[PDB]
């Protein structure tokens, strides 16, 4: 699709190995923002919007936070604590011919305001005519096409941009990283691991009840005091071992 | 600066607006963003004009008595008689 | 809606009056009715609810809704019988009305 | 389908007065009673709710009485229900409320509750009918009335049935929360009461199923169950759930609190001076003195901006449309 | 009692609006949805169309659908109509119909407007 009318499909109930995703050498332009690559596929993150789209290879640069020109303003915008990934790759032989079936928004009212999807097609009388569907001076409509002719310079080449969104420690995880689940210690001092929520401590036993829903309580400190098990459904309260001076 | 007896003793308050001379009240704080609890503290009746600035929600009187709870410049408040935040 | 299951002509004359038998499955959600086409082409509603005739009636009998079919309102006949029936056996609330083809009465 | 339910609007409703009823249920862990300071967004309480006349039965002569209205949505509201009859059979939600964006499809059935996300041709005023048969005594099959254009789809979930069915009023209520990524489903059916207000006591409204699709969602509809005939409106003679259907919408607005033989909840805004110490304080209790909680600052009332006398413009063109550099 | 005097049955071409008329007698007239029904001279009846009582929901039968409008108007007294490119198919003798809620009943039946094309 067009990258204003960018299609968005929520992924979820995942065993995701991403591991095999970068290393497929056919995506050129691969980077992440809040996670590293390495350690994608250890952890879990409840979900994969990803919004995917073709973009000309000369126009991707617009597409960090921080930018503007024709994506972050009127195509497509990404906010500022975009914590994904960002995929771009060529599909000359994909998605060009003379290719004019994608189009892009060259103009808006305002700003655009990210994650949002937008396609208003009646026109911008960027001057103080009221004009009606022309491409005169200073009004002019906002939808034109990408011309996707395989035989021009670098950048013409259209890129399939996916850009991937999610949310990091929300307490219903169903998109995770292949790792089987191993099995409960009783009051041993270990390197504990739920859902990504790492660390070392003593994990004992929990019989005063809360309410029903979700997985962590924590502290004032707001470090997790009480951690919910994600296949038994019950309750490992966090003690150390060993804090202090000799 | 707020004055109370306690959550205990009463849900009576006065708030001393510090060093300032009061007609400006009403531009002082967005009380009409705030609730309009606070349209009583910024305008009302019992404004007597103090050296430190002046107080609202409370009663001036000439009487002197034990300073229980110190406001400044000589100037203390009691919470008493049907009771009341006297000054 | 769809049309419902009739006699065309039924034929008899002894003085026991055989039932007309209207079936179909349309009978359970709004119920299976009798619509007259008189001489002098001027209709009126002879039974209503199954159960009741209205007020001024030449008295005859009524319905009973016995499971899938009803037996009808028809009593010892007079000279004045020529008159035939519709069944109308109405749905839930989509409201599609089906009268048929009708029946005859003739002796 | 449409048959056209909008009504030239009736008699209004009052706005009584909602004494909690609104508190849900944040978490799964084991403490009890240990005043909790977590922060997610809750009812306020003794300002304006609104409920309304869902079939609003008159006495011997009205008129056909379907009003069930689209309302917009300030990303969650509490929902109640006094009605026990069960003419609630879902709820349906959109932005456009249009083919133009995918719609949210919640609808109940006598067995499961359908949750549905697709862009649909919203009927402006559809309905669902539940009637009685002749034959058999209770069929509650239901007529499905309010999704017509299925245009990709692509969320579909069987459930439970989330309304289900003695003499007295049983409030069935909700916690909706429109969050954009998860969308939040906060639900309590309490035991049998005769109070013709918002009936006593708090709500354990505990949770039940949560959406994973978390959208732009802008505007409001709720669906009400009804055999409405076509015939005669002074005759409506439906007749189901007289005056007792009435259900109860709230708001929510950003706003702090602390929870609690187990936990429970309560508190932590900041609206008079009072709340304000209590604020600062971090205390809810506060003892006998004089506090400096918060600043004054007299604000900007207008602004203006000053520019000296000039009225050319500037040579742009001169090098950007120029001959050569 | 209700008996429906309708007439102005008479020449039409087929694929012509002819705007026939309904008028009534006996019954309030916002408080009660009028049918139609049609009988063709040689045919049973058939349920054809139905209103509201301010013209809100135009039902019409599972063929017919949409190609009439039957309608209301509280000053003309008459129930005035288009039939729009008809294919043959409206040489009936149309009636109204009064219904009451008696579980979708139908009560009383009028004379008879008859409308005819000329093949
Ligand atoms: C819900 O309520 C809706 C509104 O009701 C309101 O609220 C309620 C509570 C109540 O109080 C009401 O009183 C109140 O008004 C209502 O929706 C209305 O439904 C009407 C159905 O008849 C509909 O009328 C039709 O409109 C179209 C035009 O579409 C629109 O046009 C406007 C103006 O240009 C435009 O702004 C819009 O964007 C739309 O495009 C029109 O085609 C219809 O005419 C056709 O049908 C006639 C039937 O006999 C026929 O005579 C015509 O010739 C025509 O037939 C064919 O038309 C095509 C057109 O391309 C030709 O190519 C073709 O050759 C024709 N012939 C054949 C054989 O195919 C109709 O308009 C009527 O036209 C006749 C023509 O003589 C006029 O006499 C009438 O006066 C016209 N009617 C009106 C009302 O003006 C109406 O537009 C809808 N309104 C709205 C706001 O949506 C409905 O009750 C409920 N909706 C549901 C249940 O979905
Ligand atoms: C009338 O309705 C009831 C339910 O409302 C039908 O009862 C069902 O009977 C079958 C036969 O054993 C059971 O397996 C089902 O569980 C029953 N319930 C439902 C909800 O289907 C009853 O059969 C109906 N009567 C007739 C004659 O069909
Ligand atoms: C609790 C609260 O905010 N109540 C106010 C009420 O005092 C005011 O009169 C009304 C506007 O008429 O708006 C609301
Ligand atoms: C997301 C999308 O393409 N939705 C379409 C909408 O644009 C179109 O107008 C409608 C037709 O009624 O069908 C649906
Ligand atoms: C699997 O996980 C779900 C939710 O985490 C839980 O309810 C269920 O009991 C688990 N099943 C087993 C066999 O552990
Ligand atoms: C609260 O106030 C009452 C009377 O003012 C007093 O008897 C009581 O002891 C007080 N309690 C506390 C905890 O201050
Ligand atoms: C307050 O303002 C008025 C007028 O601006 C002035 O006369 C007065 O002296 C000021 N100060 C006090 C302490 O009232
Ligand atoms: C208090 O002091 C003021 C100062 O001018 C005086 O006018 C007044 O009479 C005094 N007494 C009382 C009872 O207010
Ligand atoms: C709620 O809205 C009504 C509008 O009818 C208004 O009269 C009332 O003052 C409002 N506030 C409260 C607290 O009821
Ligand atoms: C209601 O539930 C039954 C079985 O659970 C299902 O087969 C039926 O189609 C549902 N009704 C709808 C979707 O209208
Ligand atoms: C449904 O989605 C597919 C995905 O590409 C699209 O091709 C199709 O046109 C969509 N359907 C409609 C009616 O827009």
């Amino acid at each position: 699709a067009s990258v204003y009318a960018w299609n968005r499909k929520r992924i979820s109930n995942c065993v995701a190995d991403y591991s095999v995703l970068y290393n497929s050498a056919s995506f050129s332009t691969f980077k992440c923002y809040g996670v590293s690559p390495t350690k994608l596929n250890d952890l879990c993150f409840t979900n994969v919007y990803a919004d995917s789209f073709v973009i000309r290879g000369d126009e991707v640069r617009q597409i960090a936070p921080g930018q503007t020109g024709k994506i972050a303003d009127y195509n497509y915008k990404l906010p500022d604590d975009f914590t994904g990934c960002v995929i771009a790759w060529n599909s000359n032989n994909l998605d060009s011919k003379g290719n004019y079936n994608y189009l892009y928004r060259l103009f808006r009212k305002s700003n655009l305001k990210p994650f949002e999807r937008d396609i208003s097609t009646e026109i911008y009388q960027a001057g103080s005519t009221p004009c009606n569907g022309v491409e005169g001076f200073n009004c002019y409509f906002p939808l034109q096409s990408y011309g996707f002719q395989p035989t021009n310079g670098v950048g013409y080449q259209p890129y399939r941009v996916v850009v991937l969104s999610f949310e990091l420690l929300h307490a219903p995880a169903t998109v995770c990283g292949p790792k089987k689940s191993t099995n409960l210690v009783k009051n041993k001092c270990v390197n504990f691991n739920f859902n990504g929520l790492t660390g070392t401590g003593v994990l004992t036993e929990s019989n005063k009840k809360f309410l029903p829903f979700q997985q962590f309580g924590r502290d004032i400190a707001d470090t997790t005091d009480a951690v919910r098990d994600p296949q038994t459904l019950e309750i490992l309260d966090i003690t150390p071992c060993s804090f202090g001076g000799v | 600066s707020v004055i109370t007896p306690g959550t205990n003793t009463s849900n009576q308050v006065a708030v001393l607006y510090q060093d300032v001379n009061c007609t400006e009240v009403p531009v002082a704080i967005h009380a009409d963003q705030l609730t309009p609890t606070w349209r009583v503290y910024s305008t009302g009746s019992n404004v007597f004009q103090t050296r430190a600035g002046c107080l609202i929600g409370a009663e001036h009187v000439n009487n002197s008595y034990e300073c229980d709870i110190p406001i400044g410049a000589g100037i203390c408040a009691s919470y008493q008689t049907s009771q009341s935040i006297i000054a | 809606s769809y049309e419902l299951t009739q006699p065309p002509s039924v034929s008899v004359s002894p003085g026991q009056t055989a039932r007309i038998t209207c079936s179909g499955d349309a009978l359970s959600k709004h119920y299976g009715y009798w619509y007259q086409q008189k001489p002098g082409q001027a209709p009126v509603l002879v039974i209503f609810k199954d159960s009741e005739r209205p007020s001024g009636i030449p008295e005859r009998f009524s319905g009973s809704s016995s499971g899938t079919t009803i037996t009808l309102t028809v009593s010892g006949v007079q000279a004045e019988d020529e008159a035939d029936y519709y069944c109308q056996s109405a749905d839930s609330s989509a409201t599609y009305w089906v009268f048929g083809g009708g029946t005859k009465l003739t002796v | 389908q449409c048959v056209n339910l909008t009504t030239r609007t009736q008699l209004p409703p009052a706005y009584t007065n909602s004494f909690t009823r609104g508190v849900y249920y944040p978490d799964k862990v084991f403490r009890s009673s240990v005043l909790h300071s977590t922060q997610d967004l809750f009812l306020p309480f003794f300002s304006n709710v609104t409920w309304f006349h869902a079939i609003h039965v008159s006495g011997t002569n009205g008129t056909k009485r379907f009003d069930n209205p689209v309302l917009p949505f300030n990303d969650g509201v509490y929902f109640a229900s006094t009605e026990k009859s069960n003419i609630i059979r879902g709820w349906i939600f959109g932005t456009t409320l249009d083919s133009k964006t995918q719609s949210l499809l919640i609808v109940n059935n006598a067995t499961n509750v359908v949750i549905k996300v697709c862009e649909f041709q919203f009927c402006n005023d559809p309905f669902l009918g539940v009637y009685y048969h002749k034959n058999n005594k209770s069929w509650m099959e239901s007529e499905f009335r309010v999704y017509s254009s299925a245009n990709n789809c692509t969320f579909e979930y069987v459930s439970q049935p989330f309304l289900m069915d003695g003499n007295f009023k049983n409030l069935r209520e909700f916690v909706f929360k429109n969050i954009d990524g998860y969308f939040k489903i906060y639900s309590k059916h309490t035991p049998i009461n005769l109070v013709r207000d918002l009936p006593q006591g708090f709500s354990a409204l505990e949770p039940l199923v949560d959406l994973p699709i978390g959208i732009n969602i802008t505007r409001f509809q709720t669906l009400l169950a009804l055999h409405r005939s076509y015939l005669t409106p002074g005759d409506s003679s439906s007749g189901w759930t007289a005056g007792a259907a009435a259900y109860y919408v709230g708001y929510l607005q950003p706003r702090t609190f602390l929870l609690k033989g187990t936990i429970t909840d309560a508190v932590d805004c900041a609206l008079d001076p009072l709340s304000e110490t209590k604020c600062t304080l971090k205390s809810f209790t506060v003892e006998k003195g004089i506090y400096q909680t918060s600043n004054f600052r007299v604000q900007p009332t207008e602004s203006i901006v000053r520019f000296p006398n000039i009225t050319n413009l500037c040579p742009f063109g001169e090098v950007f449309n120029a001959t050569r550099f | 009692q209700v008996q429906l005097v309708e007439s102005g049955g008479g020449v039409v071409q087929p694929g012509r609006s002819l705007r026939l008329s309904c008028a009534a007698s006996g019954f309030t007239f916002s408080s009660y949805g009028m049918h139609w029904v049609r009988q063709a001279p040689g045919k049973g009846l058939e349920w054809v169309a139905v209103i509201w009582y301010d013209g809100s929901n135009k039902f019409y039968a599972d063929s017919v659908k949409g190609r009439f409008t039957i309608s209301r108007d509280n000053s003309k007294n008459t129930l005035y109509l288009q039939m729009t490119s008809l294919r043959a198919e409206d040489t009936a003798v149309y009636y109204c119909a009064r219904a009451d809620y008696g579980d979708f009943f139908f009560d009383y039946w009028g004379q008879g407007t008859l409308v005819t094309v000329s093949s």
